[PDB]
């Protein structure tokens, strides 16, 4: 990975603007071991500038927060709202939620990461002869 | 195995003559002298291996290709004997009238390397063939005038037991493969930094493992083992083998040495069908082809042939 | 040659053990030549 | 793929108006990867063009968003709306949602994946012999 | 008739004797790897110097999904076919197996 | 298939007749390959019919809408209506929805379709000795 | 290609079943038909099908 | 070829009476033990001197 | 030796029956002495 | 020796079968006469 | 041990067949510029009726 993909989420994903340092220094540098020399070229650019954008998704936005602070640690569900009197109900996720385990890691939650799941399988067959 | 063997059973003994005035001393010398008894086995194996092939007599002070007898000639002048394969000769005519001695056999002989022609006459040849052709006026392909290889029955037996040798000799390396699933494998894989500390640890936590060492694994890695099955394939390579030995004609206590997978040699008919082979080719295929020869060298003895001398 | 009334032990509809079965001639010509030729049981 | 399958979609998906630098730059050169010369003739235009249609729907339009920025990372199904009182309920999408699993990407969510599905399975047999 | 019954037969078994035991492995997504040029190469390239080797002395490493299977024939009572056949032929040609097949 | 069956579903299909553009150029290209001169003779044209428009239909209306633009990329199905008070509720397709799957095309959907599967049953057995 | 040496590909859903036949006692089956073939020639099997 | 047909089937067949018979153990949450050396160690000293 | 052009029977890279096989030499100074003297079978 | 590139057929590292084998000498003072006066086997 | 074709009258009796077809085809011709010269270093007299 002779170039790490900095600085071009902004632009490819058009939501995230709002900090530069908690995205570069913060994620970028725990991604990109994932990416090898060992995948194509149309690759090694949006794969990392994918799985990037689901760990800040997974928090709230970019340094965990928008401009409300408004995060919760455990990322429970939104089943129904209703504002004609204030009501919520929420989802249970404590080891494991909607099938989604609980000794993985679960890549398959949002977009940013579903679009890395289909470009880690295609450049990662998996076999060992060890 | 099958082009050698029954030829070289052929002259390993041979030929006690009958009449001693001194002179069945001396009518050995000159067949030791021109080395007979090992020319005719060289000449029979290339004739086994290949169409065909002709050992040519030399008479001193003889021309050519003429209607060539060397049986008048009463001296003690015998010098030449070369063997040569269908290779080196050609039998570049056939000759279909129905009159003629040596009737469908080619009349001439372009024979030599280099310097000359050298037609050549068949009655100063010796001719010899693995199999006789059926219909040797229809015959194609290179030998025209020759006879047929004795690879070209026994092709189909042959490479039948030669590829389940190499098939069952493979499967033993394959005796037990042990596989390992691991939950998310797809992921581990998928840098080389990552799975180089994955394939380090594993080579020396399965390097070890048997009957000393026991394996630790986590409760979600599987370590299945599939076991090949082995079950009669012993007595499937012995019945190709037969049928190798009856394509050669050679029973299993000749052919594969004295095998322990021979239970029909009773201990007085071993192997008498197997001389019974032999000595017809010694009295159909060495008799009547030597008869240029073998009046000629009883002849080069100091010129006098007499009538009730045989072997 | 048997024949059951039940069971249909020598119909030649029903049964096919030798009921159903005849022969053909046969001829050849050519593969005479390749069958001496290229099979060690036929030479 | 002599031809890049670029700026077709506008035609020949008529919804698909917005922009043309989020889409061809930006998906078209995700995409046509999966196509071969391998495949038929008629096949190499409309799968590209449809899998990349997938890639746009999955995200909100083209470039993520229509003029309403309302655009939410999980694509959580909506199933029961109400606007007398305003009511919503919501699905449940954690590891898998409805007959969709977690470790593989699923074609079968849309339309322009669907038209994808059915030309991918004509046109690749599935069998290796290595 | 008696010598085509004979060598069909050995034609056979001789070809079994290739697929002794054929084995398989089920990917989970094979319909989408195999649908490019590009793609499958890079996996069918590794599964060449994965399955290789594999024996005795070397083992395969998997994913939990996939399956490895393998199918062993049988070679069960073949070997007295084999010999029932050559009878029938030693017989039209009025030759014992003491002079046809050599001393079998 | 010496003949495509182009704009002929406005006779034989009469709710179809809002353009004949999105109808013979768009989807009479894409769906003529399962039709085959093996087939019977009274088959080759009303199956190609038929299974057109399945594909218009499973969008909106030919040009994927009629004069109200208001389709969705994910044909969802209603479950309940009311207009009393404005109130829907919706059906969960996600992976499969319904004894719908989700690694084939599902052709029992519309009717314009099942009349092609038992068609295509007919004509097409399913055997092979490779 | 398939056998020893090449392992085929396939994928979760396609099945591969493999239906091995019997050969079980059709040999003994075999030889008691010829003897009731040479009883009815009333020629032993040391002649009728050669030295068996 | 005869020659290297018998020489390696002798030394594939001598090389699993090695593993004539090799058993595993699967641990529940075996993935955290082996997470560093202090820890690893105090597992795998102990399961020596139970397997021994 | 052989060689079938598929199903790899004789290639080198493939099949490992003996198509993968060769020798390499070996010695022994001290360990002579060590067989000899505590193994029945050298002795 | 043999030693296969593939399937490591003589690898001393991988391969256990001949590959890692060796001899240590023994020695024995005291256990010789144990082992005459109470083993039938050594008597 | 797995020998169960040695009859005890014709145990080796084609091994020795074989020699036989060495010693009278690869060692007998080719020694004919000795064993005519050995026999003459008898003090240079060479008889006819001399032989092995």
């Amino acid at each position: 990975n002779p170039i790490p993909a900095a600085s071009d989420l902004k632009t490819r994903y058009p939501e995230f603007t709002g900090v530069s340092d908690a995205v570069v220094n913060a994620i970028i540098a725990e991604v990109n071991g994932m990416v090898d020399d060992g995948w194509e070229v149309s690759d090694q650019k949006p794969a990392v500038l994918a799985l990037a954008a689901h760990m800040l998704s997974r928090e709230g936005y970019p340094g965990r927060a928008t401009n409300p602070n408004s995060f919760d640690p455990t990322n429970r569900p939104i089943l129904s709202r209703k504002v004609g009197d204030v009501s919520t109900t929420f989802g249970r996720t404590d080891g494991g939620a909607a099938e989604g385990g609980a000794n993985s890691y679960n890549y398959s939650s949002t977009v940013y990461g579903q679009t890395f799941l289909r470009l880690l399988r295609l450049n990662a067959p998996a076999v060992g002869l060890v | 195995k099958a082009v050698t063997i029954p030829a070289l059973d052929a002259v390993r003994k041979w030929r006690d003559w009958q009449a001693d005035q001194k002179d069945i001393s001396r009518i050995e010398a000159t067949e030791k002298r021109l080395g007979l008894q090992q020319k005719l086995l060289q000449c029979k194996t290339l004739a086994r291996l290949w169409g065909g092939a002709a050992i040519v007599i030399g008479v001193k002070d003889q021309d050519m290709a003429t209607p060539f007898e060397p049986e008048t000639v009463n001296k003690d002048d015998l010098v030449y004997l070369t063997v040569m394969s269908r290779r080196e000769l050609s039998p570049e005519e056939l000759e279909q009238d129905p009159l003629d001695e040596f009737y469908a056999r080619p009349k001439r002989y372009q024979v030599s390397n280099g310097r000359n022609l050298s037609f050549v006459h068949p009655s100063r040849i010796v001719h010899q063939v693995g199999e006789t052709h059926p219909d040797p006026m229809l015959a194609t392909g290179v030998n025209v005038g020759w006879g047929d290889s004795t690879l070209q029955a026994l092709y189909d037996a042959m490479m039948n037991s030669d590829n389940t040798q190499a098939n069952i000799a493979s499967l033993v390396f394959e005796a037990n493969v042990d596989v390992i699933g691991l939950p998310d494998f797809m992921e581990n894989m998928s840098s080389e930094v990552y799975r180089q500390k994955l394939l380090d640890r594993f080579t020396l936590a399965a390097a070890g493992k048997g009957i000393n060492k026991t394996l630790m694994l986590d409760a979600e890695e599987v370590f299945t083992a599939h076991s090949r099955s082995f079950a009669n394939l012993d007595k499937i390579m012995e019945q190709f083998i037969l049928f190798v030995a009856g394509a050669a004609d050679i029973p299993l206590t000749r052919f594969l040495g004295q095998s322990p997978a021979g239970m029909s040699s009773t201990g007085q008919h071993d192997m008498k069908n197997y001389h019974d082979r032999i000595q017809s080719i010694q009295t159909l295929d060495l008799q009547p082809s030597m008869y240029r020869l073998d009046e000629a060298i009883i002849r080069s003895s100091l010129g006098a042939r007499p009538e009730e001398l045989f072997y | 040659s048997l024949r059951s009334m039940i069971s249909g032990l020598g119909d030649p509809l029903r049964d096919k053990n030798a009921s159903t079965f005849h022969w053909d001639r046969q001829l050849d010509d050519r593969q005479l030549l390749y069958a001496y030729r290229n099979s060690w049981v036929a030479r």
